[PDB]
RNA sequence: UUAGGGUUCGAUUCCGGAGAGGGAGCCUGAGAAAUAGCUACCACUUCUACGGAGGGCAGCAGGCGCGCAAAUUGCCCAAUGUCAAAAAAAAAAGAUGAGGCAGCGAAAAGAAAUAGAGCCGACAGUGCUUUUGCAUUGUCGUUUUCAAUGGGGGAUAUUUAAACCCAUCCAAAAUCGAGUAACAAUUGGAGGACAAGUCUGGUGCCAGCACCCGCGGUAAUUCCAGCUCCAAAAGCGUAUAUUAAUGC
């Protein structure tokens, strides 16, 4: 009684459970980026549904109607800051051109990667969970944290990592406890 | 020693089963006998019975 | 090592209240390298010094909340003037927790079962 | 016998030999073939499996072969247990039957005076020993001698 | 055909009416006294207590014999078959004891090769069957 | 036979389970299986090579 | 739930109404047909020195019965309100099962671990090939090497009404700790519908499986078990109801 806090579900199960066309695609992305579980596949397939929804809706109307001028705007310049579009999209058909990767490719576990901040794609997951990033000089824990177009070249290393400077390991730390 | 040297040599693994034969040759007993289900019941010792939810009262 | 670790500390939005007559605001600390929490006695001394305060026992602050990861903390404060401005204005658990509190009364329980019986009476 | 209660046979014998088991201890009995002793380690497994199946019970052979396989047939259709991961109702041998090994993972034990001894003494099979409860070994009367 | 008019309305309303009662779909659903003639009365389960075990046969394509109980409803006072699921199952199950009972997957039918037989048995006496036959616990005394 | 209930299953031998040695989960396993199929073999599942495989044992 | 037109549910946080074992009648008051007010009857029930006097949880805890089924006979007025002769303070603490804070709680919802980075060995592929190899990629192994971190253990402490959880840290001169990482994932499946075995034992129309079509009579792709493989994963089956599938 009396608790006014509000959930919701993210993602929802495709239809028609086993479909070799649908198992192969999953799979195929699931290693790539390393991604847990299946859960993360359809987690992005929600968002740029919701998204890809509004902006039909808005592209039906008539030019210079209120809420096609207004949502419009706002929806092409989030497209375009969490860069899943160039700047030089603007007539409201690229945002419905946008496919699962776009999403995918800006997660944080990706971005490590791609700068040359780990070895492998499960090495980065890793990397991040374990406390040894950061993304402006805030650390983050999380490897499904998007990064903005703005945030990537901050992203570095955190210093209170032994990979940058302070209170050195755990391996090291008890072997020079023994000795 | 060649209880180790024997399980060395064996477990490069060929071919394939005697593990089997000596439950399947348990099994070659007769028309007799009863198996009851003495399955699964293990726990630590220590046990506990309480009443409760409780009481009555009055 | 190369560390020493140290409290640098700030203040954000910044009242003057008359009607109270206190001055009230939302501290900012930073404690590179320091070892877990700083404690309040730390915090209170570093404020009274710097808004040039008479007393550390005029000083009040409460509420504490770290962020993730680093090391960071905000906090409340508040710093009278006088001492006796702080013990009236101020709550009962905010005086305990600097030993200006009140000792306890008894538990609500006792009070309320007692209470019932001398319903009945008439003297 | 009127009574039937916690054993089938019984009759007279179970009612006083029971009693000694009951509280643990030593004993033999001095008894010719009709009882059918096997009465005796139904209810030695009884105890050990149904409570806590981390106690060795063991059976000792008079001498090696035949009976080791009889006896092992027998003792497997009083119920295989369930149990994680190795864990095993029954290890057996030597030889005559069933062969040298299956040494170690089990609740109880079907061996010789020979392969018992080794595994008692020895500094690194000590952590058996402590844990077997309870050692039963028959015809000792004309092998022994 | 139908009406087209534009004033129309109350024609197709009450047309309409009289033909969702052809439906069966719509009958089920919307009629109380389906509950009432339904042995647990439109609940998920119910507890009973055994009287008999019951071999039932089987119909004829194949040829096997099936194990079965009878049970009585102690909230309504009724009768009613059951089915034993799983091998050997029926040495778990003792006669005036108590029980929980199911459907059998659908919903007031019966699933083939066994005739009359429409309740599946999940619990016996505070413990599952499944529990019995994948035996991780084993039943109790009472 | 009546006479007879849970026939079949008391006469199997009981050979109850190898010992093994622990499988990879969460990420890890998501990366085994992609190492067994899209990398290895350059004839992976289609037709040609399939999930599993069985050696031939057997007139049937 | 859904392209759309619709179908279905709404006891239950907010708003309105009615009720306080069943019925009726009434007093006080600005306001009540008030039941932690009164009077009478009916049903039920308590104490008694038998002369009498009482009770009403569909308030909060907790029982009993019932049923397929639902929590502590906790802590507190600190927060948010109401009542009042009332600010706090002066030795000088108004009440509050409203309400808050904890306990139990895989109803439901979000984030997220159960390993990562390398040597040799071994296989597979590749280019340059004289096919002698060389370069070179991927994969698998031999209990071999390195780094890092949580679960957890503990505080100068912080949190809070007081405690707990979260957050921070393992010295600032000065404070722990993974290798089989035993600190070891499960629940349903593999003839078709529908992703995945022409494998090996057992049974022989029996035992059982099977929502449907079907399988079992000694070569059982379906049963009972091993081994291997597939789907979802800290979750996964089963029943019942309902919506979509249904232009049935």
């Amino acid at each position: 009684m009396r608790n006014y806090n509000n959930f919701n579900r993210v993602w929802k199960a495709p239809r028609r459970p086993f479909e070799k066309e649908r198992l192969d695609r999953e799979m195929k992305l699931c290693g790539q980026y390393g991604l847990r579980c299946k859960r993360e596949i359809w987690r992005v397939n929600m968002t740029l549904s919701k998204m890809r929804r509004t902006a039909r809706l808005l592209l039906t109307l008539p030019e210079n109607h209120p809420r096609r001028q207004l949502e419009g705007s706002a929806i092409m310049r989030r497209c375009h800051d969490y860069g899943f579009l160039e700047e030089e999209k603007d007539k409201l058909d690229y945002v419905l051109s946008l496919t699962v990767p776009d999403i995918l490719e800006r997660r944080l576990q990706t971005v490590v990667f791609k700068h040359g901040l780990a070895k492998s794609v499960h090495h980065a997951r890793v990397l991040i969970l374990q406390r040894h990033i950061a993304v402006a000089k805030q650390i983050v824990t999380i490897p499904s944290f998007i990064v903005r177009v703005s945030s990537e070249h901050h992203i570095a290393f955190a210093d209170a990592s032994p990979f940058g400077n302070g209170r050195p390991g755990r391996v090291k730390r008890v072997k020079r406890k023994a000795a | 020693s060649d209880d180790d040297a024997g399980g060395n040599s064996a477990n490069n693994k060929t071919a394939g089963a005697k593990k089997v034969n000596k439950e399947h040759a348990g099994q070659r007993n007769k028309k007799e006998r009863s198996k009851e289900d003495e399955i699964r019941e293990r726990s630590n010792v220590i046990a506990a019975t309480a009443t409760v939810a409780e009481w009555h009262k009055q | 090592q190369k560390k020493k670790a140290e409290v640098t500390v700030r203040t954000s939005q910044f009242k003057v209240n008359k009607l109270l007559n206190r001055k009230q605001f939302i501290v900012e600390v930073n404690h590179p390298g320091w070892c877990g929490t700083v404690p309040a006695k730390l915090i209170r001394s570093r404020l009274a010094s710097l808004y040039k305060v008479a007393d550390e026992n005029q000083i009040s602050v409460f509420g504490f909340k770290t962020k993730f990861g680093g090391g960071k903390t905000t906090g409340f404060g508040l710093i009278y003037d006088d001492l006796a401005a702080l013990k009236r204005i101020e709550p009962n658990y905010r005086k305990a927790r600097l030993g200006m509190g009140k000792k306890k009364q008894p538990a609500r329980k006792s009070v309320k079962e007692r209470r019932n019986r001398n319903k009945k009476i008439r003297g | 016998e009127h009574d039937y209660r916690v054993a089938f046979n019984p009759d007279n014998w179970q009612r006083e030999l029971l009693d000694i088991v009951d509280g643990r201890g030593s004993a033999v009995v001095c008894a010719p073939t009709s009882a059918g002793k096997t009465f005796i380690s139904y209810y030695c497994m009884y105890k050990a499996l149904r409570r806590t199946n981390k106690k060795v019970v063991v059976y000792l052979a008079p001498a090696r072969a035949l009976i080791n396989q009889a006896v092992a047939d027998v003792c497997a259709r009083y119920g295989s247990k369930k149990y994680k991961n190795p864990g095993r109702y029954i290890y057996g041998a030597l030889g005559g039957a069933d062969y040298h090994q299956f040494h170690d993972s089990c609740q109880v034990l079907l061996t010789v005076p020979e392969t018992f001894e080794t595994m008692l003494l020895s500094p690194k099979y000590t952590d058996w020993v402590e844990l077997i409860d309870y050692v039963i070994l028959d015809e000792i009367h004309s092998m022994e001698s | 055909t139908k009406a087209n008019g534009q004033h129309a309305a109350r024609k197709l309303v009450r047309l309409r009416r009289k033909n969702r009662w052809a439906d069966k779909g719509w009958k089920k659903s919307h009629t109380f006294v389906a509950q009432k003639a339904n042995p647990f009365g439109g609940s998920s389960h119910a507890k009973g207590i055994v009287l008999e075990k019951i071999g039932v046969g089987a119909k004829q394509p194949n040829s096997a014999i099936r194990k079965c109980v009878r049970v009585q409803l102690i909230k309504n006072d009724k009768k009613i078959i059951a089915f034993v699921p799983n091998d050997g199952c029926l040495h778990f199950i003792e006669e005036n004891d108590e029980v929980l009972v199911s459907g059998f997957g659908r919903s007031g039918h019966a699933v083939g090769d066994i005739p009359g037989v429409r309740f599946k048995i999940v619990k016996v006496s505070n413990v599952g069957l499944y529990a019995l036959y994948r035996q991780k616990k084993e039943k109790p005394r009472n | 036979s009546l006479a007879r209930a849970g026939k079949v299953k008391n006469q199997t031998p009981k050979v109850a389970k190898q010992e093994k040695k622990k499988q990879p989960r969460g990420r890890a396993f998501k990366r085994l299986k992609y190492t067994q199929r899209y990398l290895a073999k350059t004839l992976k599942p289609g037709e040609k090579l399939h999930m599993n495989k069985q050696p031939p044992g057997k007139a049937g």
